[PDB]
């Protein structure tokens, strides 16, 4: 086990950035979304007042 | 016939600059700006109707005078 993890810790890289990779996508992906309903809200509630 | 313009290239500039800058805070006030220029659309559209109400009025008042002659001419021929 001690011999896999001292293996891996140069191997730390790439997965780090996949991960960020993902993370960035993801956090992108609540913002078009996010967007998107607020439009919806604003045709919604907005335009009937 | 300006504003239209306006909200239009905004939707169209909106579109790109998510990736010209998706992390800038100015989306958000896009969107807003877009909020605030649905806000002016209605504002300015319902102008027209205190004008428009007020040409309903006429018709009544001018309706009746047209009614009111045909009782008199055929209580007459009558």
């Amino acid at each position: 086990r001690l011999l896999a993890l001292v293996k891996w810790a140069n191997n730390a890289g790439k997965v780090e950035k996949c991960a960020m990779i993902s993370s960035f996508l993801d956090q992108q992906a609540i913002l078009f979304v996010d967007t998107a309903d607020r439009l919806a809200s604003l045709a919604r509630d907005a335009l009937v007042h | 016939r300006k504003l239209n313009m306006s909200i239009l290239i905004n939707f169209l500039d909106l579109l790109d600059i998510l990736i010209r800058s998706p992390g800038s805070i100015k989306r958000e006030e896009k969107l807003e700006d877009l909020k605030l220029l649905f806000v002016h659309v209605h504002h300015l559209i319902n102008e027209y109707r205190p004008h428009q109400a007020r040409e309903t009025l006429r018709v009544m008042m001018e309706v009746q005078k047209r009614q009111r002659l045909e009782t008199a001419e055929r209580f007459q021929k009558h």
